[PDB]
């Protein structure tokens, strides 16, 4: 899990003027790695 | 992968005899007396592809 998440906020009077703003970006990323390797062999010999 | 490989031996030897006392068929015989007596290249093909 990965987040920048940001608020900001501003007045300015002298007239007034403002702004706000919110930005919020995320990642999330999940990986699974199953595996199975099973190998044999049977030599047989008889007389 | 599987292989399987098997032998069973029944008759554990046969010997036959020497050229001298081995007595032959009579087909085989009657084809040799025709042989042509010269080397007829021919009639020996035969005889070795029977």
């Amino acid at each position: 899990e990965a987040k920048h998440c940001v608020r900001i906020e501003t007045k300015k009077r002298v007239a007034k003027k403002t702004k706000v703003e919110h930005r919020c970006t995320t990642n999330k990323l999940s990986e699974k790695h199953e595996g199975s390797f099973i190998q044999g062999a049977e030599k047989s010999i008889s007389l | 992968q599987l292989l399987v490989v098997e032998n069973t031996v029944e008759v554990a030897q046969f010997i036959n005899n020497n050229p001298e006392f081995l007595q032959l068929a009579e087909p085989f015989w009657k084809e040799l007396s025709h042989l042509p007596s010269l080397y007829d290249y021919s009639a020996y093909r035969r005889l070795i592809d029977q």
